[PDB]
C-alpha cells in the first residue's frame, strides 16, 4: 500500500518533489534539498549552556576587560585592541549569534541540541589539526576581519536552489538556516582562536571543504 | 494546564473534576418505585426523617399545590463512597435533575450527613394532580427513571471517560538560562471531545493534544492534522526504539494531506485520485 | 453557574477577544488595546446590571489599515453583529443581510449562539460582490490559530499568487490544496483561489515556506 | 532556456551512469574513440577515462515538470562523483 502510494513521486531539477501530475508535493525534498545518505547527527551549540557560559564561549571583546581576547592568540593580537572597527564586527557577529540562540530556543522547544545534519564540521576541523600539524603554541596569523569575512562568503556559497528571482531566493536563504546556525556557533572567531587555534591556511582549506562537502551532500534530481 | 496552575495539585483534580464525565448511574445503588399516595408524609418510616427535613422546608413554601404531587415515589438511593469520589453533593445532583425537569418532577434531596442519599421524586402532571395524587402510570416514571440515569450529565465533557492525572517533567529554561526538568501536572483522558475541553477554563488551551489526528484536522485545520499525523507516524515508528529520517514520514504526511484532507493508502484515498488510469 | 454568572460571561468575552484577533489578522486596524480588554472592563461596557450582556452592543466595524488597502486595493469595511436569538430564524438573517446591504459593507460578520436554519443559510450567497461569514459563539472561545501545532497562515495577493506561480512554473491545480471550510481558512476569510503563505519551523531546515489553494 | 538555467551544475549520479552507459555503448558498437586509449579495453573503463578528460561529445537535455529543458554538454558538468 505504502509503495503505491508514493511510487511516482520524484525530486525534479527545479528541487522540488512531485507526483506524476506534476503537482508539488514539497517545495524542496525534506524541506532542505538535502538526501538523507549524507545527514549525520551534529551538536547545536548555541542551544544549552548558560547565558554567562554562552557569552564566555562566543563574546570577544577588544575594548573592555571583561571579555578580552587575549593578545597572544593571534599574530597581531596587540595591535587589535581597540580598533571600534573590529569591536562593530564582532559586535554583529556576537548579535548574530544571539539571535540564532533565540531562534534554534523556539524552534526546539525541549532544547535538544544533537539533530542530523549534512556536513560534519567538527571531523572536518580535526582533518585540518591533523594535517596541518597546527601548534598550539604559536599565536595564529588569522584576523578578525579575515574570519568574519570568511564565514559570511561561504554562508552565501551555502547554495540549494539557483535561480535568479526573488522567491527561488528567499527560498534557498530558508533551506541553509540550521546549517547557516551550525557554522555559526561553530566558527566563531573565540572558538576559532582559542578551542581551535587553526591558522590561515588551516581556516581556508576548513571553508574549502565545508563548501564541497555540503555541495556533494544536496540531492540529486530523479531520485525516486 | 495553565502555566500559573501546572505546578500545584488541587487544581489540577479541579480540572479533572470539569473535564471527567459523570452521570447518575455511577452513584446510584438501586432505584424503586413506591406506593405512596400522601404526598406530604409517608408509610415509610425509613424516609419519614428525610421528609420531616424538607417538609418544613418545602411544603412551608407559599402556593402549595398537588399538580407535582403523585402517589407514586420514585426513590433513588445514591452511593456515599462514589459521591465524595467524585466530589459530588447531593446539591449539584438536585439542580441538574431540576435542569433537565425544571417543572416536571418535583424533587426532595437528603442531607449530605444522612446515611440514605436519598432523591425522592414524584410525577408532575398540572390538570389532573392539581389537588389529587392520582394514579399515574407508572410506566411514566420508568421513562423518567431512564432519562435520569442516562441523559442526564452531572458535570464533565460528553465523550470523556475517566480522566487520569499524572506527573511527567518537562524541560524549561532557567532563569540562568539553562534547561532544567520542572514537573508538571497534566491529564490523560479517553475519548476525544476537544472542541469542547479546549474552552474549559483552566487548561493552556495552546498545548492541547490528543493522538486521533482526525479530530486536530477537523478543529485546528489541515496543516495542524498534517503535524499531528506526522506526530502519531513518529511515535509508532520509534515506539521501538529505531527510528527513520525525518525525510520519509514528512513525505508520506504532506503526500496524505495535499489535498487539503486526510487521504487514507486504500483504494478509497490515493487510488480515486486524477493520477493515470493505467496507474 | 447560571448564565449571567461569569461562566457565560467569560466565555462569551473569550469570543470578542477572539473575534477582535480575527478582524485584526485579516488586515483591518484594530489598537491593541481593544484585543486586550479585561473581563472586568468588559462587563462594565457591556454587561448588564442584570448580568445580561446586550449583544447588540458589542457590533463592531473595521477598516482596513493602510498597509492592507496598498497590497489588497479591493478591501472593504467590515461589520461584526453578535446576534441576540439563540435560534438564527430567517427573518433575523434577512435583517441582517438587508443591514448589510443598505450599509454597503463589502464583508460582514454573523455570530451566532446555537444554530442558524437551513434557510437562513441560504441567504448568506444572496448579497454579491458583498460576502457574508457565519461563526459560531462555541468556536469562537478559543483562538486556534495559537496553538502550538498550528504555523503562521499569510494570504497573498493576486500579484503575489501570480509571480509565485511563474517562478515554479505551476498552474491553479499544481499547489497543495486547502478546503474552503478548514478552520484557519474560515479565520483567514479566504476566498476560493486565494493562496496561502505558510511558513512552519522545519526540524532540517531552520524554516519551511509551503502554500496552499483555496478550494 | 539558452542562459540563467537555474539547474545544478554538477552532474549529477545518475547523469554520469547514463552518460558513461551510453559511451560504453558506442564504444562496444566501435564508434570513434576521442581520447588517447592507453591499451585499455573494457568498453566502461574507457568511456570513465574520457569522461575524466572531459571528451565526450554527448550533451544532457534536463526536463523541468513544465515540459521546457536545459541543454547541458558534459564538458560544461563539474564531475563531483
Amino acid at each position: 500500500r505504502l509503495v503505491k502510494a508514493l511510487e511516482d513521486i520524484m525530486v525534479h531539477y527545479d528541487n522540488t518533489t512531485r507526483n506524476s501530475l506534476g503537482n508539488v508535493i514539497q517545495f524542496i525534498y525534506g524541506e532542505d534539498g538535502m538526501d538523507a545518505a549524507h545527514i549525520e547527527k551534529q551538536s547545536l551549540d548555541t542551544i544549552g549552556g548558560s547565558d554567562a557560559a554562552f557569552e564566555k564561549r562566543y563574546r570577544v571583546d577588544l575594548l573592555n576587560t571583561d571579555h578580552t581576547l587575549d593578545p597572544s592568540l593571534l599574530e597581531s593580537g596587540s595591535e587589535i585592541l581597540g580598533d571600534l572597527k573590529l569591536q562593530v564586527l564582532l559586535d554583529e557577529e556576537y548579535k548574530q549569534l544571539v539571535k540564532d540562540r533565540k531562534f534554534l530556543r523556539e524552534v526546539f522547544v525541549d532544547g535538544e541540541a544533537n539533530w542530523p545534519l549534512p556536513v560534519n564540521i567538527r571531523r572536518i576541523i580535526q582533518n585540518a589539526q591533523q594535517t596541518f600539524h597546527i601548534d598550539h603554541t604559536k599565536p595564529s596569523d588569522l584576523t578578525i576581519k579575515d574570519i568574519v569575512l570568511g564565514v559570511k562568503d561561504l554562508q552565501e556559497n551555502l547554495l540549494v536552489l539557483r535561480g535568479k528571482n526573488e522567491i527561488i531566493q528567499n527560498a534557498q536563504r530558508d533551506a541553509v538556516t540550521l546549517f547557516c546556525c551550525l557554522l555559526r556557533s561553530r566558527l566563531a572567531t573565540r572558538r576559532v582562536l582559542q578551542e581551535y587555534r587553526l591558522t590561515k591556511q588551516a581556516f581556508d582549506w576548513v571553508l574549502s571543504n565545508i563548501e564541497a562537502q555540503f555541495l556533494r551532500s544536496v540531492v540529486h534530481p530523479g531520485e525516486m | 494546564l495553565e502555566p500559573g496552575h501546572a505546578a500545584d495539585q488541587e487544581q489540577a483534580k479541579l480540572i479533572r473534576s470539569a473535564i471527567e464525565h459523570t452521570t447518575l448511574k455511577s452513584v446510584t445503588i438501586a432505584s424503586e418505585i413506591y406506593y405512596d399516595p400522601d404526598p406530604r408524609s409517608t408509610v415509610i418510616p425509613e424516609d419519614e426523617e428525610i421528609i420531616q427535613l424538607h417538609f418544613s422546608l418545602l411544603d412551608e413554601e407559599a402556593e402549595q399545590s398537588f399538580d407535582q404531587q403523585s402517589p407514586w415515589l420514585l426513590r433513588l438511593e445514591l452511593d456515599r463512597a462514589a459521591m465524595n469520589d467524585k466530589d459530588l453533593t447531593m446539591g449539584q445532583v438536585g439542580e441538574r435533575i431540576k435542569q433537565t425537569f425544571k417543572n416536571d418532577l418535583f424533587v426532595i434531596w437528603s442531607e449530605d450527613n444522612d446515611e440514605k442519599l436519598i432523591i425522592r421524586c414524584r410525577v408532575v402532571r398540572p390538570k389532573s394532580l392539581d389537588a389529587e395524587t392520582e394514579a399515574e402510570e407508572d410506566h411514566m416514571l420508568k421513562k423518567i427513571e431512564n432519562t435520569m440515569l442516562e441523559n442526564i450529565t452531572l458535570r464533565g465533557v460528553e465523550n470523556i471517560e475517566r480522566v487520569v492525572m499524572m506527573k511527567y517533567d518537562r524541560k524549561v529554561p532557567s532563569p540562568t538560562g539553562e534547561y532544567v526538568k520542572e514537573p508538571e501536572w497534566v491529564l490523560e483522558t479517553d475519548g476525544v471531545n476537544l472542541s469542547e475541553v479546549m474552552t474549559v477554563p483552566g487548561i493552556d488551551p495552546t498545548r492541547i493534544y490528543t493522538n486521533s489526528f482526525i479530530d486536530i484536522m477537523e478543529v485546528l485545520g489541515i496543516e495542524a492534522g498534517r503535524a499531528a499525523l506526522y506526530k502519531e507516524v513518529y511515535n509508532v515508528i520509534a515506539s521501538d526504539g529505531s527510528y527513520v529520517n525525518y525525510r520519509h514520514m514528512a513525505l508520506l504526511v504532506d503526500v496524505m494531506t495535499t489535498q487539503g484532507g486526510l487521504t487514507s493508502v486504500t483504494r478509497h484515498g490515493f487510488n480515486r485520485s486524477n493520477t493515470g488510469a493505467l496507474m | 453557574m447560571d448564565q449571567e454568572n461569569e461562566r457565560n460571561i467569560s466565555r462569551l468575552w473569550r469570543a470578542f477577544r477572539t473575534v477582535k484577533e480575527m478582524v485584526k489578522d485579516r488586515g483591518y486596524f484594530i489598537t491593541q488595546e481593544e484585543v486586550e480588554l479585561p473581563l472586568e472592563d468588559f462587563k462594565a461596557k457591556y454587561c448588564d446590571s442584570m448580568g445580561r450582556p446586550q449583544r447588540k452592543m458589542m457590533s463592531f466595524q473595521a477598516n482596513p489599515t493602510e498597509e492592507s488597502i496598498s497590497k489588497f486595493p479591493d478591501m472593504g469595511s467590515l461589520w461584526v453583529e453578535f446576534c441576540d436569538e439563540p435560534s438564527v430564524g430567517v427573518k433575523t438573517m434577512k435583517t441582517f443581510v438587508i443591514h448589510i446591504q443598505e450599509k454597503n459593507f463589502q464583508t460582514g460578520i454573523f455570530v451566532y449562539q446555537n444554530n442558524i436554519t437551513p434557510s437562513a443559510m441560504k441567504l448568506v450567497p444572496s448579497i454579491p460582490p458583498a460576502t457574508i461569514e457565519t461563526f459560531n459563539e462555541a468556536a469562537l472561545v478559543v483562538n486556534i490559530t495559537h496553538h502550538e501545532l498550528v504555523p503562521k497562515h499569510i494570504r497573498l495577493s493576486s500579484d503575489e499568487k501570480r509571480e509565485l506561480l511563474k517562478r515554479y512554473r505551476l498552474k491553479e491545480s499544481q499547489l497543495p490544496r486547502i478546503q474552503r471550510a478548514d478552520p484557519v481558512a474560515l479565520y483567514l476569510g479566504l476566498k476560493r483561489g486565494e493562496v496561502v503563505k505558510i511558513i512552519r519551523k522545519s526540524e532540517t531546515s531552520g524554516r519551511y515556506a509551503s502554500y496552499r489553494i483555496c478550494m | 532556456p539558452k542562459d540563467q538555467r537555474a539547474t545544478t551544475p554538477y552532474m549529477t549520479k545518475y547523469e554520469r551512469a547514463r552518460i558513461l552507459g551510453t559511451r560504453a555503448l558506442q564504444i562496444s558498437m566501435n564508434a570513434p574513440v576521442f581520447v588517447d586509449l592507453e591499451g585499455e579495453t573494457d568498453p566502461l573503463r574507457i568511456a570513465m577515462k574520457e569522461l575524466a578528460e572531459k571528451k565526450i561529445p554527448l550533451v544532457i537535455r534536463r526536463y523541468l515538470p513544465d515540459g521546457s529543458f536545459e541543454d547541458w554538454s558534459v564538458e560544461e558538468l563539474i564531475v563531483d562523483l
